């Protein structure tokens, strides 16, 4: 049926299997996070560039700088935390977008998985240079880079 | 033992060699995936027939 | 940039490394190919006083655990007079004006499986760490995360060819060949084979 | 539609194999950071350079103090410098308030 | 119904239901894939019609 | 295969040094290990190179 837990106890144990090749093992990895929309791409953009400011002025105010209030410093080091989680976040959200792009350039030469890990070079380069006020979506300026 | 193999030998030890003789057998770090120069047909710098 | 197994020593007809470390082999290959965690290292002492307190942390949590759950229980007694009230007093068919009460009956049953299902999760993981120990396996990724983010003091586990290095940095030849001395000379069957 | 002779890319010459003299040559005493040994025998007259590539693979410098000081390159591209090419100071600023005004928010309202 | 064999495994096949027939096709054909029914009733039709 | 195995540690000392998501790393640390498994002894485990 669809429940008493046979189906689910079915996908439950199916779901820790060894899956000996390695190209099935991390498509069953990387099919695990939720993909995103728009408005999420444009939340973690701006979580981004934020902890990414706000590290950089921790690094400034670090040397020479100023024992700051408890306060000041306890949520700069929240969003310093915060720059890096979204960062993570949005690199394994588009990890299929990698995947899906580069199964077409297999077939000469190289392997499967050095393609995967190739784009998936590109796409930290593509969230590295990715902007948010230009008003387009990710995969629009990710698919150059990858 | 001997290096040289003069041809004077009595034993023939076999052993599980750790990277402490890995890295006392080696003469240089291979570093880089290229074999030859495609114009000059030289072996290449740092290459694995460097 | 990051230790590699021999496969002459992981993958032979007796496989070295499971005989040396006594693993066996599905759960090496699990180990040194990334697919599952392994507990290199525990503690002790930490362990013994923090059994209490965190018996302590874990009563405290399935008690307010069971106080959403009644919590669940009242909001469901409130809808059910709400739909007594919008069932009995009209006009409608007497199964029908029960429809509402076999239904929020079945959300009550389904809300207190998710509960109970809650509920084996904590019991799961709490009685995983008191039962830790080295050398032993941890699939299902969330379990070992959930642990980990607990309960990151009392151990450490890694995955891979580097968690093999610890094992076998943690390790002692003479205590372990002792044991099986003894092992060969007092046991019997399947286990007097095994430790030859 | 040949032979198949091959030959390794290289000449293969023969002289007088004499060790009985030789040119003079120094030899040179590099060291790197992991308190590493080594010994390259440079010719007599040879610009012995301060630095070496050593066989362990890493750059082992000279163990006589010269201290050349080589000024080395910066960093080539960071983060920070891909995010300050595209913003400005007082943009990043107003977002660094947006968020602490978020966190302040969420953490007592 | 004659044959002894058939009526020895009819009476020995532990499974009644044709979705607890397909659950078990796909778990041990598939294995390494969560079941879903529409994936069992598609993979043996797709395989031998 | 030696110019595989030092393709995927360059690409794995990068990875590294960059800081990349724990996912991508676990992935180039299995692809090198297979890589030097396959030097030693193709065709041992798995499908033969």
């Amino acid at each position: 049926e669809d429940e008493s837990e046979a189906l689910r106890q079915a996908r439950k144990d199916a779901e820790l299997t060894a899956s000996a090749d390695s190209v099935r093992a991390y498509l069953k990895q990387i099919g695990k996070v939720a993909l995103l929309n728009a408005e999420e791409e444009v939340e973690l953009a701006k979580r981004i560039e934020a902890g990414l400011y706000a590290t950089q002025l921790m690094t400034e105010l670090s040397e020479r700088g100023e024992k700051l209030p408890a306060a000041q410093r306890r949520d700069m080091m929240w969003i310093c935390r915060d720059g890096d989680r979204a960062k993570n976040h949005l690199l394994e959200a588009n990890l299929r977008l990698v995947v899906s792009l580069a199964k077409r350039y297999t077939g000469r030469g190289m392997a499967f998985l050095d393609l995967i890990q190739e784009g998936n070079l590109g796409l930290i380069r593509a969230v590295e240079k990715f902007d948010y006020t230009k008003g387009y979506k990710f995969s629009t300026y990710a698919t150059w880079w990858i | 033992g001997a290096m040289l193999d003069v041809n004077f030998f009595d034993e023939l030890r076999i052993g599980l060699a750790t990277a402490e003789d890995i890295r006392q057998w080696s003469y240089g770090e291979v570093k880089k995936p290229e074999t030859i120069n495609y114009r000059t047909l030289k072996p290449e710098k740092d290459g694995l027939f460097c | 940039a990051a230790p590699v197994t021999h496969i002459w020593y992981f993958k032979g007809v007796p496989s070295r490394l499971g005989y040396l470390l006594d693993l066996a082999p599905k759960d090496l290959e699990k180990i040194i190919y990334f697919a599952a965690y392994v507990i290199t290292s525990v503690d002790e002492e930490m362990r013994h006083n923090e059994l209490s307190t965190l018996e302590a942390e874990m009563a405290v949590e399935r008690k307010a655990v069971e106080d959403q759950r009644d919590g669940e229980l009242e909001a469901r007694a409130q809808k059910l007079e709400a739909d007594l009230a919008e069932l009995e007093a009209e006009g409608a068919k007497a199964d029908a004006r029960r429809k509402v009460r076999d239904g929020g009956e079945r959300e009550m049953r389904q809300i207190r499986d998710r509960a109970q299902r809650e509920l084996d999760r904590l019991e799961d993981i709490w009685s995983t760490f008191t039962k830790l120990a080295p050398k032993q396996l941890i699939v299902d990724e969330n379990l070992y995360r959930e642990l980990v983010d607990r309960y990151g003091e009392y151990f450490t586990g890694a995955m891979g060819a580097e968690s093999i290095q610890k094992l076998i940095e943690n390790f002692d030849i003479d205590a372990e060949a002792e044991s099986l001395r003894d092992v060969i000379r007092n046991g019997k069957g399947q286990k007097k084979l095994r430790a030859l | 539609d040949r032979v198949l002779r091959g030959s390794r890319l290289g000449a293969v010459s023969y002289e007088t194999d004499r060790n009985h003299d030789l040119a003079p040559r120094q030899i040179a005493r590099y060291r790197t950071d992991n308190g590493e040994e080594f010994e390259v025998p440079f010719a007599d007259d040879a610009e012995i350079p301060g630095t070496w590539l050593c066989r362990n693979g890493m750059e082992g410098t000279l163990i006589e103090g010269d201290l050349p000081e080589p000024k080395k390159v910066k960093p080539p591209r960071t983060h920070w410098d891909m995010l300050l090419e595209r913003r400005s100071i007082e943009e990043l600023e107003e977002l660094l308030k947006e968020r602490l005004e978020l966190i302040r928010s969420r953490r007592r309202g | 119904g004659f044959s002894e064999i058939m009526r020895s495994t009819l009476e020995k096949d532990n499974t009644v239901g044709t979705d607890e027939a397909l659950l078990d096709i796909y778990r041990k054909l598939r294995p390494g894939e969560p079941p879903t029914k529409e994936s069992a009733q598609t993979l043996l039709e797709n395989l031998f019609f | 295969l030696y110019r595989r195995v030092i393709n995927r540690n360059n690409r794995l000392k990068r990875l590294i040094d960059l800081g990349a998501p724990e996912i991508i790393v676990n992935n180039e640390k299995r692809m090198l290990q297979e890589s030097v498994d396959a030097l030693f002894d193709n065709g041992r485990r798995g499908r033969p190179v």
